[PDB]
Protein backbone atom coordinates (compact mmCIF):
# COMPACT_ATOMS: atom_id res chain seq x y z
CA UNK A 1 0.00 0.00 0.00
CA UNK A 2 1.31 3.84 -0.94
CA UNK A 3 -0.18 6.88 0.01
CA UNK A 4 0.44 10.22 -2.52
CA UNK A 5 -0.41 13.10 -2.16
CA UNK A 6 -1.74 15.19 -4.79
CA UNK A 7 0.21 17.81 -6.90
CA UNK A 8 -2.37 20.56 -7.46
CA UNK A 9 -2.76 23.15 -10.14
CA UNK A 10 -5.34 25.53 -10.81
CA UNK A 11 -5.10 27.50 -14.18
CA UNK A 12 -7.71 28.79 -16.78
CA UNK A 13 -8.00 26.91 -19.88
CA UNK A 14 -7.57 30.79 -22.27
CA UNK A 15 -5.33 32.96 -20.72
CA UNK A 16 -7.50 34.91 -18.34
CA UNK A 17 -9.55 37.96 -19.56
CA UNK A 18 -12.00 40.14 -17.08
CA UNK A 19 -15.23 39.62 -18.33
CA UNK A 20 -14.68 37.12 -21.04
CA UNK A 21 -16.30 33.57 -20.50
CA UNK A 22 -13.29 31.00 -19.71
CA UNK A 23 -12.86 27.51 -17.92
CA UNK A 24 -11.53 27.38 -13.97
CA UNK A 25 -9.63 23.78 -14.54
CA UNK A 26 -8.06 22.16 -11.27
CA UNK A 27 -6.08 19.56 -11.94
CA UNK A 28 -5.17 17.00 -9.17
CA UNK A 29 -2.49 14.60 -10.28
CA UNK A 30 0.34 12.04 -8.92
CA UNK A 31 -2.03 10.84 -5.68
CA UNK A 32 -3.24 7.56 -4.32
CA UNK A 33 -5.40 6.26 -3.36
CA UNK A 34 -7.92 7.69 -5.45
CA UNK A 35 -10.17 8.87 -3.47
CA UNK A 36 -10.24 12.24 -3.51
CA UNK A 37 -12.48 15.44 -2.96
CA UNK A 38 -11.79 18.81 -5.18
CA UNK A 39 -14.41 21.87 -4.85
CA UNK A 40 -13.38 24.51 -7.04
CA UNK A 41 -13.95 27.99 -5.39
CA UNK A 42 -15.43 31.10 -6.11
CA UNK A 43 -15.03 33.74 -3.39
CA UNK A 44 -14.35 31.02 -0.28
CA UNK A 45 -17.62 29.43 -2.01
CA UNK A 46 -18.31 25.97 -3.64
CA UNK A 47 -18.75 26.50 -7.44
CA UNK A 48 -21.77 24.21 -7.72
CA UNK A 49 -21.44 23.29 -11.57
CA UNK A 50 -18.22 21.41 -12.10
CA UNK A 51 -17.20 18.30 -13.53
CA UNK A 52 -14.37 16.16 -13.73
CA UNK A 53 -12.85 13.82 -16.11
CA UNK A 54 -12.95 10.11 -15.85
CA UNK A 55 -10.32 8.53 -13.26
CA UNK A 56 -6.81 7.80 -15.21
CA UNK A 57 -3.85 7.45 -14.28
CA UNK A 58 -0.24 7.94 -15.17
CA UNK A 59 3.03 5.41 -15.84
CA UNK A 60 4.25 5.28 -11.95
CA UNK A 61 0.50 4.79 -11.70
CA UNK A 62 -0.90 7.75 -9.56
CA UNK A 63 -4.03 9.00 -10.18
CA UNK A 64 -5.11 12.33 -12.17
CA UNK A 65 -8.09 13.84 -12.71
CA UNK A 66 -9.16 17.30 -13.88
CA UNK A 67 -12.11 19.24 -12.04
CA UNK A 68 -13.58 22.15 -14.59
CA UNK A 69 -16.17 24.95 -14.59
CA UNK A 70 -17.01 27.40 -16.97
CA UNK A 71 -16.22 30.82 -15.31
CA UNK A 72 -16.13 34.45 -15.96
CA UNK A 73 -12.97 36.23 -14.32
CA UNK A 74 -13.16 39.56 -13.20
CA UNK A 75 -10.03 41.48 -10.98
CA UNK A 76 -12.61 41.29 -8.09
CA UNK A 77 -13.46 37.70 -7.82
CA UNK A 78 -10.94 35.16 -6.39
CA UNK A 79 -11.47 31.80 -7.08
CA UNK A 80 -9.34 28.84 -5.94
CA UNK A 81 -9.71 24.93 -5.92
CA UNK A 82 -10.26 23.09 -2.49
CA UNK A 83 -8.79 19.95 -2.52
CA UNK A 84 -8.90 16.60 0.79
CA UNK A 85 -7.19 13.96 0.36
CA UNK A 86 -6.77 10.57 2.60
CA UNK A 87 -2.47 12.40 2.95
CA UNK A 88 -4.08 15.64 3.98
CA UNK A 89 -4.96 16.41 7.46
CA UNK A 90 -7.05 19.45 6.50
CA UNK A 91 -8.20 20.15 2.59
CA UNK A 92 -5.86 22.35 0.61
CA UNK A 93 -6.79 25.28 -1.24
CA UNK A 94 -4.96 26.55 -4.01
CA UNK A 95 -5.56 30.23 -5.30
CA UNK A 96 -5.68 30.37 -9.03
CA UNK A 97 -3.30 33.12 -10.14
CA UNK A 98 -4.17 34.26 -13.72
CA UNK A 99 -0.26 34.58 -13.81
CA UNK A 100 0.12 30.76 -13.63
CA UNK B 1 -10.33 -2.01 -29.26
CA UNK B 2 -10.25 -3.99 -26.05
CA UNK B 3 -8.49 -7.26 -25.65
CA UNK B 4 -11.00 -10.19 -24.85
CA UNK B 5 -9.87 -13.24 -23.38
CA UNK B 6 -10.52 -15.18 -20.37
CA UNK B 7 -9.68 -14.68 -16.68
CA UNK B 8 -6.84 -16.05 -14.97
CA UNK B 9 -6.65 -16.30 -11.43
CA UNK B 10 -4.29 -14.62 -9.55
CA UNK C 1 5.42 10.14 -35.95
CA UNK C 2 4.81 7.07 -33.40
CA UNK C 3 1.85 6.31 -31.54
CA UNK C 4 0.07 4.58 -28.97
CA UNK C 5 -2.95 3.18 -27.57
CA UNK C 6 -3.61 2.91 -23.73
CA UNK C 7 -6.34 1.16 -21.53
CA UNK C 8 -6.54 2.05 -18.13
CA UNK C 9 -8.67 0.29 -15.79
CA UNK C 10 -8.92 0.89 -11.87
CA UNK C 11 -10.84 -1.47 -9.46
CA UNK C 12 -11.48 0.26 -6.16
CA UNK C 13 -12.93 -2.03 -3.72
CA UNK C 14 -15.46 -0.43 -0.95
CA UNK C 15 -16.04 -2.60 1.77
CA UNK C 16 -19.60 -1.72 3.61
CA UNK C 17 -20.73 0.50 0.07
CA UNK C 18 -21.02 -2.26 -2.66
CA UNK C 19 -19.16 -3.87 -5.17
CA UNK C 20 -15.41 -2.32 -6.09
CA UNK C 21 -15.78 1.31 -8.71
CA UNK C 22 -14.94 -0.17 -11.83
CA UNK C 23 -13.49 2.46 -14.26
CA UNK C 24 -11.54 1.73 -17.75
CA UNK C 25 -10.73 4.30 -20.49
CA UNK C 26 -9.06 4.33 -23.30
CA UNK C 27 -6.58 6.36 -24.80
CA UNK C 28 -4.76 6.76 -28.39
CA UNK C 29 -1.36 8.78 -28.11
CA UNK C 30 -2.92 11.75 -25.36
CA UNK C 31 -6.51 11.50 -26.87
CA UNK C 32 -9.28 9.81 -24.70
CA UNK C 33 -11.43 7.91 -26.77
CA UNK C 34 -13.27 5.57 -24.57
CA UNK C 35 -14.54 5.52 -20.86
CA UNK C 36 -16.57 2.95 -19.23
CA UNK C 37 -17.76 3.77 -15.26
CA UNK C 38 -19.31 0.76 -13.10
CA UNK C 39 -21.11 3.76 -11.28
CA UNK C 40 -22.97 4.82 -14.70
CA UNK C 41 -26.73 4.38 -14.77
CA UNK C 42 -26.76 1.01 -16.80
CA UNK C 43 -22.89 0.99 -17.67
CA UNK C 44 -21.79 1.14 -21.23
CA UNK C 45 -18.73 1.80 -22.61
CA UNK C 46 -18.78 5.62 -24.41
CA UNK C 47 -17.20 7.57 -26.60
CA UNK C 48 -14.86 10.30 -26.05
CA UNK C 49 -13.35 11.25 -29.12
CA UNK C 50 -15.51 12.08 -32.55
CA UNK C 51 -13.35 9.43 -34.59
CA UNK C 52 -14.67 6.60 -32.71
CA UNK C 53 -18.23 7.46 -32.62
CA UNK C 54 -18.68 5.68 -36.26
CA UNK C 55 -17.68 2.20 -34.62
CA UNK C 56 -20.74 0.18 -35.14
CA UNK C 57 -23.24 -1.00 -32.14
CA UNK C 58 -20.95 -4.75 -32.40
CA UNK C 59 -17.98 -2.77 -31.43
CA UNK C 60 -19.44 -0.92 -28.45
CA UNK C 61 -21.82 -4.42 -27.49
CA UNK C 62 -18.25 -6.04 -27.59
CA UNK C 63 -16.30 -3.41 -25.98
CA UNK C 64 -18.72 -2.97 -22.70
CA UNK C 65 -19.33 -6.93 -22.81
CA UNK C 66 -15.42 -6.36 -22.04
CA UNK C 67 -16.04 -3.82 -19.44
CA UNK C 68 -18.62 -5.39 -17.47
CA UNK C 69 -16.29 -8.67 -17.28
CA UNK C 70 -13.36 -7.51 -16.19
CA UNK C 71 -15.15 -5.15 -13.88
CA UNK C 72 -15.85 -8.45 -12.87
CA UNK C 73 -12.98 -10.53 -12.63
CA UNK C 74 -11.05 -7.53 -11.14
CA UNK C 75 -13.80 -8.21 -8.09
CA UNK C 76 -12.11 -11.76 -7.73
CA UNK C 77 -8.87 -10.61 -8.41
CA UNK C 78 -8.75 -8.19 -5.62
CA UNK C 79 -10.19 -11.03 -3.58
CA UNK C 80 -7.26 -12.73 -4.27
CA UNK C 81 -4.49 -10.06 -3.35
CA UNK C 82 -6.53 -9.61 -0.17
CA UNK C 83 -6.05 -13.13 0.34
CA UNK C 84 -1.99 -13.18 -0.34
CA UNK C 85 -1.59 -10.38 1.61
CA UNK C 86 -3.70 -11.26 4.65
CA UNK C 87 -5.67 -7.95 4.54
CA UNK C 88 -8.75 -7.25 6.59
CA UNK C 89 -12.08 -7.31 4.52
CA UNK C 90 -12.32 -3.78 6.01
CA UNK C 91 -9.85 -1.76 4.16
CA UNK C 92 -10.26 -0.20 0.50
CA UNK C 93 -7.53 -1.59 -2.07
CA UNK C 94 -7.08 -0.53 -5.57
CA UNK C 95 -6.29 -2.96 -8.88
CA UNK C 96 -4.97 -0.99 -11.73
CA UNK C 97 -4.27 -2.49 -14.85
CA UNK C 98 -3.18 -0.70 -17.75
CA UNK C 99 -2.45 -2.18 -21.60
CA UNK C 100 -1.38 -1.19 -24.76
CA UNK C 101 0.46 -0.99 -27.91
CA UNK C 102 3.17 1.31 -29.45
CA UNK C 103 3.99 1.01 -33.07
CA UNK C 104 6.42 3.06 -35.34
CA UNK C 105 5.96 5.72 -38.07
CA UNK C 106 5.41 2.47 -40.35
CA UNK C 107 2.57 1.38 -38.37
CA UNK C 108 4.23 -1.78 -37.00
CA UNK C 109 4.17 -2.75 -33.55
CA UNK C 110 7.21 -1.25 -31.37
CA UNK C 111 6.10 -2.46 -28.35
CA UNK C 112 2.83 -4.12 -26.63
CA UNK C 113 2.53 -3.32 -22.53
CA UNK C 114 0.20 -5.13 -20.56
CA UNK C 115 1.23 -4.43 -16.64
CA UNK C 116 -0.87 -4.18 -13.63
CA UNK C 117 -0.25 -2.85 -9.89
CA UNK C 118 -1.75 -3.22 -6.63
CA UNK C 119 -2.61 -0.23 -4.59
CA UNK C 120 -0.14 1.76 -6.09
CA UNK C 121 2.61 -0.44 -6.32
CA UNK C 122 3.53 -2.53 -9.51
CA UNK C 123 2.30 -6.36 -9.18
CA UNK C 124 3.07 -7.95 -12.53
CA UNK C 125 4.04 -6.79 -16.28
CA UNK C 126 4.50 -8.30 -19.27
CA UNK C 127 8.34 -7.65 -20.49
CA UNK C 128 8.98 -5.75 -23.19
CA UNK C 129 9.77 -9.99 -24.96
CA UNK C 130 5.95 -10.42 -25.05
CA UNK C 131 6.43 -13.78 -23.13
CA UNK C 132 8.12 -13.73 -19.76
CA UNK C 133 6.79 -11.52 -16.55
CA UNK C 134 8.42 -8.94 -13.68
CA UNK C 135 6.93 -9.82 -10.89
CA UNK C 136 7.61 -7.22 -8.26
CA UNK C 137 6.77 -9.08 -4.70
CA UNK C 138 6.57 -12.55 -3.68
CA UNK C 139 2.98 -12.55 -3.96
CA UNK C 140 3.28 -11.66 -7.48
CA UNK C 141 5.60 -14.28 -7.79
CA UNK C 142 3.03 -16.57 -7.37
CA UNK C 143 0.27 -15.43 -9.84
CA UNK C 144 3.58 -15.00 -11.91
CA UNK C 145 3.71 -19.34 -11.88
CA UNK C 146 -0.26 -19.41 -12.48
CA UNK C 147 0.16 -16.76 -15.66
CA UNK C 148 3.13 -18.94 -17.25
CA UNK C 149 1.14 -22.13 -16.72
CA UNK C 150 -2.00 -20.70 -18.42
CA UNK C 151 -0.24 -19.29 -21.09
CA UNK C 152 -1.31 -15.67 -20.13
CA UNK C 153 1.70 -14.51 -21.93
CA UNK C 154 0.79 -15.64 -25.39
CA UNK C 155 -2.58 -14.57 -25.35
CA UNK C 156 -1.73 -11.39 -24.82
CA UNK C 157 1.47 -11.18 -27.41
CA UNK C 158 -1.42 -12.48 -29.54
CA UNK C 159 -3.14 -9.36 -29.07
CA UNK C 160 -0.88 -7.06 -28.95
CA UNK C 161 0.73 -8.13 -31.87
CA UNK C 162 -2.35 -8.40 -34.10
CA UNK C 163 -5.47 -6.87 -32.91
CA UNK C 164 -4.17 -3.98 -30.70
CA UNK C 165 -1.76 -2.72 -33.57
CA UNK C 166 -4.19 -3.71 -35.85
CA UNK C 167 -7.14 -1.21 -34.30
CA UNK C 168 -4.63 1.56 -33.25
CA UNK C 169 -3.28 2.04 -37.10
CA UNK C 170 -7.68 2.05 -37.65
CA UNK C 171 -8.07 4.70 -35.32
CA UNK C 172 -5.21 6.75 -36.36
CA UNK C 173 -6.28 7.00 -39.75
CA UNK C 174 -10.45 7.41 -38.95
CA UNK C 175 -8.92 10.64 -36.59
CA UNK C 176 -6.17 11.42 -38.52
CA UNK C 177 -7.25 14.94 -39.33
CA UNK C 178 -6.71 15.19 -35.15
CA UNK C 179 -4.70 12.60 -33.82
CA UNK C 180 -1.88 12.96 -36.80
CA UNK C 181 -2.48 16.92 -36.83
CA UNK C 182 0.06 18.20 -34.16
CA UNK C 183 -0.94 21.37 -32.98
CA UNK C 184 2.31 23.68 -32.08
CA UNK C 185 1.78 25.43 -28.90
CA UNK C 186 0.85 29.61 -28.73
CA UNK C 187 3.66 30.65 -26.79
CA UNK C 188 4.39 34.17 -25.02
CA UNK C 189 6.58 35.19 -22.63
CA UNK C 190 5.20 37.07 -19.12
CA UNK C 191 7.12 39.47 -17.12
CA UNK C 192 5.86 39.77 -13.38
CA UNK C 193 8.62 42.02 -11.43
CA UNK C 194 8.76 40.49 -7.79
CA UNK C 195 10.95 43.59 -6.32
CA UNK C 196 12.66 46.54 -7.54
CA UNK C 197 15.59 44.56 -8.44
CA UNK C 198 13.87 40.83 -10.24
CA UNK C 199 11.49 39.77 -12.33
CA UNK C 200 9.79 36.26 -13.36
CA UNK C 201 10.13 35.76 -17.37
CA UNK C 202 7.21 33.02 -17.76
CA UNK C 203 6.98 31.37 -20.63
CA UNK C 204 3.88 30.01 -22.04
CA UNK C 205 2.94 27.41 -24.13
CA UNK C 206 -0.95 26.66 -24.63
CA UNK C 207 -3.48 24.94 -26.94
CA UNK C 208 -0.80 22.16 -27.81
CA UNK C 209 -1.39 18.85 -28.92
CA UNK C 210 0.45 15.86 -28.49
CA UNK C 211 1.68 16.56 -24.99
CA UNK C 212 5.27 15.97 -25.13
CA UNK C 213 6.87 19.23 -25.38
CA UNK C 214 10.09 21.04 -24.06
CA UNK C 215 10.76 24.71 -22.77
CA UNK C 216 13.76 25.68 -21.82
CA UNK C 217 15.25 29.02 -20.49
CA UNK C 218 18.85 30.82 -22.14
CA UNK C 219 20.82 33.22 -20.50
CA UNK C 220 22.66 34.61 -23.88
CA UNK C 221 22.36 30.94 -25.16
CA UNK C 222 23.00 29.11 -22.17
CA UNK C 223 20.45 26.52 -20.69
CA UNK C 224 19.33 27.61 -17.50
CA UNK C 225 17.83 24.49 -16.74
CA UNK C 226 19.07 24.44 -12.92
CA UNK C 227 17.18 28.02 -12.16
CA UNK C 228 13.90 27.27 -14.00
CA UNK C 229 10.83 26.46 -12.47
CA UNK C 230 8.86 24.02 -14.69
CA UNK C 231 5.63 23.49 -14.01
CA UNK C 232 3.81 20.01 -14.86
CA UNK C 233 2.33 19.64 -18.57
CA UNK C 234 -1.24 19.90 -17.75
CA UNK C 235 -4.46 19.71 -19.96
CA UNK C 236 -6.40 22.68 -20.69
CA UNK C 237 -9.62 20.53 -20.73
CA UNK C 238 -10.18 20.92 -25.08
CA UNK C 239 -7.86 18.18 -25.78
CA UNK C 240 -4.65 20.56 -25.52
CA UNK C 241 -1.99 20.87 -22.76
CA UNK C 242 -0.62 23.88 -21.30
CA UNK C 243 3.05 24.09 -19.67
CA UNK C 244 5.13 27.24 -18.71
CA UNK C 245 8.67 27.34 -17.63
CA UNK C 246 9.58 30.55 -15.93
CA UNK C 247 12.94 32.17 -14.45
CA UNK C 248 13.84 34.72 -12.25
CA UNK C 249 15.84 37.10 -13.36
CA UNK C 250 17.98 40.36 -12.49
CA UNK C 251 16.19 43.95 -13.68
CA UNK C 252 17.68 45.03 -16.50
CA UNK C 253 19.23 41.62 -17.71
CA UNK C 254 15.26 40.18 -19.33
CA UNK C 255 16.94 40.63 -22.61
CA UNK C 256 19.60 38.50 -22.20
CA UNK C 257 16.91 35.56 -21.53
CA UNK C 258 15.43 33.72 -24.35
CA UNK C 259 12.88 30.62 -23.91
CA UNK C 260 13.04 27.72 -26.05
CA UNK C 261 10.09 25.58 -27.68
CA UNK C 262 10.58 22.54 -28.96
CA UNK C 263 7.09 20.61 -30.12
CA UNK C 264 6.22 18.17 -32.82
CA UNK C 265 3.71 20.62 -34.11
CA UNK C 266 6.50 22.87 -34.95
CA UNK C 267 8.52 22.45 -37.69
CA UNK C 268 11.25 24.09 -35.89
CA UNK C 269 12.18 25.50 -32.34
CA UNK C 270 11.08 28.48 -31.04
CA UNK C 271 12.93 30.76 -29.30
CA UNK C 272 11.00 33.54 -28.26
CA UNK C 273 11.86 36.57 -25.69
CA UNK C 274 9.76 38.99 -23.80
CA UNK C 275 8.67 41.78 -26.17
CA UNK C 276 7.33 44.33 -23.62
Amino acid sequence: MIQRTPKIQVYSRHPAENGKSNFLNCYVSGFHPSDIEVDLLKNGERIEKVEHSDLSFSKDWSFYLLYYTEFTPTEKDEYACRVNHVTLSQPKIVKWDRDM
Amino acid sequence: RRLLRGHNQY
Amino acid sequence: GSHSMRYFHTSVSRPGRGEPRFITVGYVDDTLFVRFDSDAASPREEPRAPWIEQEGPEYWDRETQICKAKAQTDREDLRTLLRYYNQSEAGSHTLQNMYGCDVGPDGRLLRGYHQHAYDGKDYIALNEDLSSWTAADTAAQITQRKWEAARVAEQLRAYLEGECVEWLRRYLENGKETLQRADPPKTHVTHHPISDHEATLRCWALGFYPAEITLTWQRDGEDQTQDTELVETRPAGDRTFQKWAAVVVPSGEEQRYTCHVQHEGLPKPLTLRWEP
